[PDB]
């Protein structure tokens, strides 16, 4: 599943601090049951001070 | 940290007290001149045996009667320390803006500035946060230490200059 | 069920913070536990009733304190010459210097001087004796007490009313438009005709001869055949004595404007015809909406129908009277922002137009008179906003606000937010750095390098009213406009006479110090907000954390992780816009205090000068000003200014105690309380008392309360002092 | 304009300029005629007397109080009050907002494009602190080709 | 055509009579607001036409201009003389309550036709010489916008010339300009 | 002067305007507004007692649907316009 591994998304979660931002997918997990599969890795941290975050790929579009 | 942050805040109640004590008590009992046959007159003669023991004397007969050189320094030599005085009482009230708030107000409203900025392309990869929490305090209690040290640097330098 | 019994979560707390959170959510109605619409409504309706019975309560004591302890018939017999008299003192704690001195206006004891304009106020409405007020004040017992009942009433389950009675905005709008603003300004035209104005003519009007002394030479004849001029027909002459038969007319309606040349205060006929004019328009007004009868309007179509075509306010209205009917908040909130722009258009447009007389002449009266209603309206402007923050947590519904103008708001929000930070950023720079330059100037000895700025906007705003001292001459103050040639016959023959007088407050001549104080003023109300609309728009949640609405309104934090959440919560900003507010109206009323105190002892060169940099504030205004205030009491004795002296020095203790709680924080004194506990709990023969509650140190959200209101407390009590002895100590 | 007398014709204005010398003066009288520190007050009162010389040749407004304002709204006879300068800063203004924010984007475009904005890069930052003496051309040359704004699909925005 | 090469926008395909394509910024772009606007561009113009013989044979019959022949309504009395007769009506109550009763009549039963192009085009009652009934019915159409947006240009023109010069009408403004007309133009309000 | 011709006149101007002119104006919006409501529902639907609209005050005889509240509205602004006519004149 996933839309691409390397590929560029835009995450339309809106409770992320990576909304309407530019980012890279680095895994997708191919294992049914798991909500959010698509790990992104993104070049700007939040206050968390973290990149990695998991969403599904009904938040994400190919930009 | 927090409590030498309120112990820098107790250390200026302190030390600002003393100095004033000191300044007050040897203004009016020290400080002077002698005339002929050995008579002493003192700066402010014979007021910190009097008005020393009411708060009112010394926002009065000490912060009021000894702040009218000061703020008429200007137009002369000693209307930096006038400058000053006004300046350090911005600090310090510069200094109230980042004890009394706290970062997540700031960080909120630095979010706004960033979508301002990310609207005109000018978004800094370094992303702008607020201050840190410890940050926030240390920022206020510099700013209070220093806009108060140097109200008084202002006021003392101001008076004994220009009485001395 | 222990005390909070509205709240069952505090009730088990075993803390001190049960005892104080009670007090905080003792009227936050809809937040409490098993709690629905029905009594959410009554018991703000019984609520009502108790503040409407407060405030009569309040008045009928401030009117039995002036007919009993107060000089009300010795100053209406001179009102130049005599201070008027609040109420009588009665403290164990005076000696004899205080005795003798606060016995003031030829009183038989120590006595406090009313500064709160009630003697301006009831003579120019007519109250003469002590017997008047002191009937007035069994009557608005009377009236509070009716209050009281309806009060109690409402609360029974017979005279219960149900929601939909409370939601009914149309019938509330028709009968608030035609009931309370016109039948009561209606009422009051008939009061300032029958009674104000033939006791300003030295005719006594009571209850006893109100049938028998006509108003008028020809009573409502002329009004029924439509000749309404001839109650503009004879006005009080220039050389009318107020409270006298001589000089005076016979016209209850004129339209003459400016100011009765004795007292420097508007004219009871204009303010009479002003209330016919503001109840013939409400009553007509008030039969626009549809309740009963088939016509009128509904304001669910109005604000359905008001969506622009072109998509640019999305869906315009649609769904916002849903919106307000259901919310309590923003019902409160645009009642509070309609509330402070107008309690801030009576602060001024009562000092410019005096309305009561001799109120111009009472200088530290009329100062607190407009201190009042800035610091009032500078606490219900933001008590709006924050209701606005709310309204958006617990009243916003995003599903019924679908692509509306409101929910636009919050889709532009960091542009708003952003645009008030930079309006804000650029009048604090450009008003910080002329100030600070003009200090610069004048302490580097040359007062010519400042940048002074004539403010020729609001200079030809004035000569567009017709103040010919500019010279702009363009209507008004030029012979040649329309507007002037249609006013010249009409009412600016009082206006201009008004306007063109220099001792008056009416339109000041301004300057470049009033320049850099009006953008200080912009800065203030666009800092206030920029916090307080950043609070609101980002009181759901934000890119820091996105769920604030569901952590409540009043929320202290939300953790040192995600770099540190200190005053995320709305209620945090309108925290920190208390301050902004109370910077903003100390900012107004400071340039309100030195524009006038040196207006009322003649130099307005001493403003002219000293207004366009900061040492001019500190030393001719904050240190001269203050001569006479901290002198109150000395060694040597203690004057009649000594309770402002205290009352100063009282607000310097509160103020900087509310430092204690803004700047020292929670868990410092927690384990200061817990290091009490164990002394208490180890000391021999203090150990067998107890607590029930066990000590706690303040909580972070009402430890920024406790903070903000000693902060504001202490800032009402230095400048009350400050002004109401710097000004009646050394009148004019 | 505005009940304001020209500081050239102005009593109040030509007060301040002898009081002020007169203040200057008898700071002198306590020195040599040939000292060190006579020489800077002897400049002092040339610098005194350019000023006043000055500001009464521009066509300033003086008013009651002997000082000179400025006349903001736009005046034909008051351009380099506020107007004239006011062009002369937004042209310098814009050049700080404009080479900053073409910093920015060359540097977004970069390996690591954060350590070139601690350590800025001066070869970079040079070659557009030049290009930044032509920015109205190039601000509104941006606005009109769409290059100056973002949209707000790309836009991280806070939710509701 | 109100700009060669320029491109027509999709809301306007010139089928309509006087469709131009001058829509710069887009007020006709919703659907249900043009066709307001197609009504709206076509009283005012009536209006326009039926006011610029009203202004200019007043004045060249020598009984004055617009305004000085409206101003006897804010004068206690000024008996509404009309082609240099007091008319016995002539009151200012009695004149606008005819005006507020005949015109009002008028205007709603205009506004009750339900077809949007009898709104626009009535005929019948209001075509009596039946050239609407004739062989040439687009070209008049296109005749009447054209004379209307001249006669709403020209009391535009009649408006402003007021205003900058008070006292004096749009044929005296007409005579003064036709003395010395490199002198006395629009440069005259643009420059003072 | 003249009060019992200038109101009279008046009064029957609006209430002409009200009967033959505006009566469709007044009926259409009457109609596409309709009574006011709270969330879906009518105040009187909603529970409110008191905001029933009264059909026997509104039983009018008039064939175009003209009621004595209608009375009672446009002849409100014909004295409105007419005491505003009296006190222009008398000055
Ligand atoms: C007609 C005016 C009016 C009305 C009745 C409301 C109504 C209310 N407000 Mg509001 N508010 C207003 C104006 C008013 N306020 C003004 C003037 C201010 C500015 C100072 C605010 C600032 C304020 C805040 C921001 C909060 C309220 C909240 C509340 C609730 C009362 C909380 C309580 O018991 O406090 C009791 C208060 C005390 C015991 C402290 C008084 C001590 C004095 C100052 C010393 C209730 C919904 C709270 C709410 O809705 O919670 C979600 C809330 O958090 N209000
Ligand atoms: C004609 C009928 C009538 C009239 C007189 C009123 C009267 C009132 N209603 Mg009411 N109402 C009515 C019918 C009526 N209503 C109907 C039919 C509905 C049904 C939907 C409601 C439902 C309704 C609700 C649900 C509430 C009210 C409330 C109130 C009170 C408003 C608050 C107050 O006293 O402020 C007084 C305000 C004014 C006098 C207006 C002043 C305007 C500005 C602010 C001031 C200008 C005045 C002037 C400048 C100041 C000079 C004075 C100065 C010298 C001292 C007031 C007593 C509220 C209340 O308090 O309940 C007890 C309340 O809860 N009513
Ligand atoms: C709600 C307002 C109010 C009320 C209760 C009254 C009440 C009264 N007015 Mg009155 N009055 C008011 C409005 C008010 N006034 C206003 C609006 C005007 C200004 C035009 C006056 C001016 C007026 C005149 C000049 C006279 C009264 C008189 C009267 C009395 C009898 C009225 C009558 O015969 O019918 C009565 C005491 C008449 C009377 O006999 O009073 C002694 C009288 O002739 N009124
Ligand atoms: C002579 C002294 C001087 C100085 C020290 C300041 C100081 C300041 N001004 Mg100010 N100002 C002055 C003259 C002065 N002003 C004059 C004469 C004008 C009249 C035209 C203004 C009008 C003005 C504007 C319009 C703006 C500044 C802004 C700025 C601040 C940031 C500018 C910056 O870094 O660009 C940052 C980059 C930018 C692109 C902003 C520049 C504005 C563009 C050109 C539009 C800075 C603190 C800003 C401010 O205070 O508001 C927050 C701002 O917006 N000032
Ligand atoms: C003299 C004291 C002082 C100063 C200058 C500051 C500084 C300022 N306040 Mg304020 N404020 C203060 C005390 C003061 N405040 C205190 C006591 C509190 C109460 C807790 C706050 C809390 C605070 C909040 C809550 C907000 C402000 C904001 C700001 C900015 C207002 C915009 C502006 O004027 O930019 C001009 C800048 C200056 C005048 C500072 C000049 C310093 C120069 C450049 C040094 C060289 C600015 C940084 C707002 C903000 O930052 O948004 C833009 C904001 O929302 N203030
Ligand atoms: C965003 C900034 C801003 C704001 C909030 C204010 C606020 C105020 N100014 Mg203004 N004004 C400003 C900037 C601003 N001004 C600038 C840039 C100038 C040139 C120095 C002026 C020159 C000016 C004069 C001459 C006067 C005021 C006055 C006033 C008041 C009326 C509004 C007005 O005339 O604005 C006009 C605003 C502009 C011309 C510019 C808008 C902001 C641009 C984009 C920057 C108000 C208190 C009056 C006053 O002080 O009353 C006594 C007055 O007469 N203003
Ligand atoms: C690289 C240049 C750059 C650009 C083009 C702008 C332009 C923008 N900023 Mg600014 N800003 C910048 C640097 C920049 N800024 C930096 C370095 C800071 C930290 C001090 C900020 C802090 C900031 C705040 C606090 C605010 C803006 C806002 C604004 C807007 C109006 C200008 C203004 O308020 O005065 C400029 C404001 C300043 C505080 C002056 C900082 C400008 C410095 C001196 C330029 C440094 C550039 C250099 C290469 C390093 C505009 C979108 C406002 C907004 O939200 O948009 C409407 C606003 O509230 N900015
Ligand atoms: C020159 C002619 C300019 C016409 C440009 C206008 C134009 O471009 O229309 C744009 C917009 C109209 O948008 P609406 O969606 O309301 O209208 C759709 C349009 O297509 C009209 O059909 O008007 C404005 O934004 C109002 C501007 C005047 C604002 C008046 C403020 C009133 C303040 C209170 C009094
Ligand atoms: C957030 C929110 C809120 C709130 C807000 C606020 C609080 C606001 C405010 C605002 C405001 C508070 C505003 C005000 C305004 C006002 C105005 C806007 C005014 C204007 C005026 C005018 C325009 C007039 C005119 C004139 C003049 C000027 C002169 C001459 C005369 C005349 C009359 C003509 C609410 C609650 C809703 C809820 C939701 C959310
Ligand atoms: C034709 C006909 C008929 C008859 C009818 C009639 C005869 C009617 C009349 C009507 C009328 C007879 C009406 C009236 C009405 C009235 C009213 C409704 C009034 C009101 C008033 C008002 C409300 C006013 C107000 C005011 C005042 C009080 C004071 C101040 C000012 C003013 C002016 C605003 C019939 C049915 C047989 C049928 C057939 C046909
Ligand atoms: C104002 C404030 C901030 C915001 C403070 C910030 C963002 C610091 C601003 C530092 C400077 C002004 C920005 C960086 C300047 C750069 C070196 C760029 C130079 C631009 C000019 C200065 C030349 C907090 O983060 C905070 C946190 C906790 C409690 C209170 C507060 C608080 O009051
Ligand atoms: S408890 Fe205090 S210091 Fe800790 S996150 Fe909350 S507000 Fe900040």
């Amino acid at each position: 599943i996933g839309p691409k591994r390397g590929s560029i998304v835009k995450v339309l979660r809106r409770e992320s601090y990576w909304f309407n931002d530019t980012g890279k997918v680095v895994a997708v997990d191919q294992a049914p049951g798991v909500r959010y599969p698509v790990v992104v890795r993104f070049d700007k941290v939040n206050y968390a001070g973290v990149s990695t975050n998991n969403y599904s790929p009904d938040e994400l579009e190919q930009s | 940290w927090d409590h030498v942050f309120l112990g820098l805040f107790w250390m200026y109640n302190a030390i600002s007290v003393v100095i004033f004590h000191f300044s007050w008590k040897m203004q009016s009992d020290v400080w002077g001149s002698i005339s002929d046959q050995g008579v002493v007159t003192h700066i402010t003669g014979g007021n910190f045996a009097q008005s020393s023991i009411t708060i009112n004397g010394w926002l009065r007969d000490f912060l009021w009667a000894q702040a009218s050189q000061v703020i008429q320094s200007y137009g002369s030599s000693l209307s930096a320390y006038g400058l000053l005085f006004l300046g350090a009482h911005f600090v310090w009230a510069f200094s109230l803006m980042f004890l009394f708030s706290g970062r997540g107000y700031w960080q909120e409203l630095i979010e706004s500035i960033v979508w301002a900025h990310n609207k005109l392309k000018v978004a800094p990869a370094i992303q702008p946060r607020a201050l840190s929490i410890v940050q926030g305090r240390a920022v206020g209690v510099a700013h209070y230490l220093l806009g108060g040290i140097a109200t008084t640097w202002a006021f003392f330098l101001a008076r004994i200059i220009s009485v001395g | 069920s222990r005390f909070p019994k509205f709240s069952r979560g505090l009730s088990q707390d075993p803390t001190t913070r049960r005892i104080w959170f009670g007090i905080a959510t003792a009227h936050d109605f809809e937040s409490h536990d098993d709690m629905t619409e029905e009594r959410l409504y009554q018991k703000i309706f019984a609520s009502h009733f108790g503040q409407l019975a407060i405030i009569f309560l309040w008045t009928s004591g401030n009117l039995f304190h002036v007919a009993w302890q107060g000089n009300f018939e010795a100053w209406g017999q001179d009102p130049l010459h005599v201070r008027p008299i609040a109420h009588a003192i009665w403290d164990p704690h005076f000696g004899q210097p205080a005795v003798e001195a606060f016995t003031r206006g030829g009183a038989s004891g120590p006595v406090n001087i009313a500064y709160s304009g009630v003697y301006q106020w009831w003579y120019t409405i007519g109250l003469r004796t002590n017997q008047d007020l002191y009937g007035g004040s069994i009557f608005l017992l009377f009236v509070s007490a009716l209050f009281l009942i309806a009060g109690w009433l409402h609360l029974q389950p017979k005279w219960k009313p149900s929601v939909s009675w409370f939601k009914n905005a149309e019938s509330r709008l028709n009968h608030h438009l035609s009931g309370l603003f016109g039948v009561s300004s209606l009422a009051w035209t008939g009061h300032l005709v029958h009674v104000a104005i033939p006791e300003s003519r030295g005719e006594h009007v009571r209850w006893n001869n109100l049938l028998t002394a006509l108003p008028h030479p020809q009573g409502l004849g002329p009004f029924f055949a439509g000749q309404w001029n001839v109650y503009a027909q004879n006005p009080d002459s220039n050389s009318h004595l107020f409270g006298t038969s001589e000089g005076a007319g016979t016209a209850i309606l004129t339209f003459l404007g400016g100011f009765h040349p004795q007292t420097q205060s508007l004219w009871l006929t204009d303010m009479a015809h002003h209330h016919l004019a503001i109840a013939v328009i409400f009553i007509i007004a008030g039969h626009m909406y549809r309740t009963n009868f088939g016509i009128g309007h509904s304001m669910k179509e109005i604000l359905e129908a008001h969506t622009p075509p072109g998509g640019r306010l999305g869906r315009g209205h649609k769904g916002l009277y849903d919106t307000i009917n259901n919310s309590l908040h923003f019902q409160l909130g645009l009642a509070l922002a309609s509330l402070g722009v107008i309690t801030s258009l009576v602060a001024q447009h009562m000092y410019s137009l005096p309305p009561y007389a001799f109120l111009a002449q009472d200088f530290t009266t009329q100062a607190a008179l407009y201190t009042h209603h800035q610091y009032i309206a500078g606490f219900i402007m933001t008590g709006a906003f924050a209701h606005g923050a709310i309204f958006f947590i617990r009243d916003y519904n995003p599903e019924q606000n679908k692509d509306n103008v409101l929910a636009r708001m919050l889709e532009h929000k960091e542009a708003i937010i952003s645009h008030l930070s930079w309006a804000s950023l650029f009048l604090g720079f450009h008003t910080l750095g002329l100030y600070v330059h003009n200090d610069v100037m004048l302490a580097f000895g040359t007062p010519e390098k400042q940048i002074l700025i004539e403010p020729v906007f609001a200079q030809w705003i004035q000569s567009a009213h017709g103040k010919a001292l500019y010279g702009f001459d363009v209507l008004l103050s030029s012979a040649d406009s329309p507007a002037f040639n249609a006013g010249q016959t009409l009412w600016l023959p009082g206006w201009l006479d008004a306007i063109n007088n220099n001792s008056n407050s009416l339109f000041l001549t301004i300057g470049p110090g009033d320049f850099l104080v009006h953008h200080a003023i912009a800065l203030g109300l666009h800092t206030t907000t920029l916090i307080l609309v950043k609070g609101a728009l980002d009181a759901r949640g934000s890119k820091l954390m996105p769920d604030k609405k569901e952590f409540g309104y009043s929320f202290p934090c939300d953790g040192p992780g995600r770099g540190g959440t200190c005053d995320i919560s709305a209620w945090d900003a309108f925290y920190l816009a208390v301050f902004w507010m109370l910077n903003t109206i100390g900012w107004v009323t400071f340039y309100w205090h030195w524009k006038h105190i040196t207006l009322w002892q003649g130099n307005v060169a001493q403003f002219n000068e000293s207004s366009t940099y900061l040492m001019g504030w500190l030393r001719d205004y904050l240190w001269l000003n203050s001569s006479q205030l901290i002198n109150g009491y000395n060694p040597f004795g203690m004057n009649s200014l000594s309770v402002w002296a205290w009352m100063f020095l009282f607000g310097h203790l509160v103020w900087a105690t509310g430092f204690m709680f803004l700047i020292s924080w929670r868990g410092y004194w927690q384990e200061l309380i817990e290091t009490l506990a164990w002394a208490h709990e180890r000391t021999p023969l203090a150990n067998l008392v107890r607590w029930k509650d066990k000590p706690v140190a303040l909580s972070i959200v009402q430890a920024r309360l406790v903070g903000l209101a000693h902060f504001s407390v202490g800032y009402i009590f230095t400048y009350a002092a400050f002004l109401i002895a710097s000004t009646s100590g050394k009148f004019g | 304009v505005a009940g304001l007398t020209p500081c050239k014709e102005s009593k109040g204005f030509a007060k301040r300029q002898k009081q002020e010398i007169k203040k200057l003066e008898g700071r002198l009288k306590l020195y040599a005629p040939d000292s060190a520190p006579a020489l800077a007050i002897n400049a002092t009162i040339e610098k005194t007397k350019r000023r006043f010389e000055f500001y009464g040749n521009q066509g300033l407004l003086c008013g009651t109080d002997g000082l000179p304002h400025l006349i903001v709204d736009g005046d034909q006879a008051h351009l380099g009050e506020f107007v004239y300068p006011g062009l002369v800063f937004l042209y310098i203004a814009g050049w700080i907002g404009w080479v900053g924010r073409a910093y920015l984007i060359d540097v977004r475009t970069s390996k690591k494009p954060t350590e070139k904005e601690i350590i800025i890069d001066v070869p970079l930052a040079l070659r557009i602190m030049s290009k930044g003496l032509t920015w109205p051309v190039a601000a509104i040359g941006e606005l009109r080709s769409g290059k100056l704004v973002e949209k707000s699909s790309n836009i991280t925005v806070s939710p509701r | 055509e109100w700009l060669p090469g320029n491109p027509r926008p999709s809301y306007l395909d010139g089928s309509a009579p006087g469709d131009f394509g001058f829509d710069p910024l887009g007020l006709g772009e919703v659907p249900e607001n043009l066709e307001r606007f197609k009504e709206s561009e076509l009283i005012h113009a009536r209006w326009a036409m039926l006011a610029v013989p009203g202004v200019l044979i007043p004045e060249a019959l020598g009984y004055g201009n617009w305004v000085s022949a409206q101003k006897w309504a804010a004068t206690p009395g000024g008996q509404a003389t009309y082609l240099g007769n007091p008319v016995p009506w002539g009151n200012l109550p009695v004149i606008l309550a005819i005006e507020f009763l005949a015109i009002a009549f008028a205007e709603s039963q205009r506004n009750g036709e339900p077809d949007p192009e009898k709104r626009k085009y009535p005929g019948g009652a209001f075509d009596p010489l039946g050239f609407s009934k004739g062989a040439n019915l687009e070209e008049l159409k296109l005749k009447e916008i054209k004379n209307g947006r001249l006669a709403l240009v020209a009391f535009l023109g009649f408006a402003v010339q007021a205003i900058a010069y008070p006292g004096t009408g749009p044929l005296e403004n007409l005579k003064t300009h036709l003395a010395d007309p490199w002198h006395n133009t629009i440069a005259h309000v643009i420059i003072p | 002067a003249n009060t019992a011709l200038t109101i009279t006149l008046s009064t029957g101007a609006l209430l002409f305007l009200g009967r033959f002119v505006f009566l469709p104006f007044q009926r259409d919006n009457v109609s596409r507004q309709g009574l006011p409501v709270q969330n879906g529902v009518t105040h009187f639907d909603a529970g409110d007692s008191r905001a029933q609209e009264v059909t026997s005050f509104l039983k009018t005889n008039d064939p175009a649907g003209f009621t004595i509240v209608d009375v009672l509205a446009w002849g409100a602004l014909g004295h409105a316009v007419g005491f505003f006519i009296l006190a222009t004149i008398n000055n």
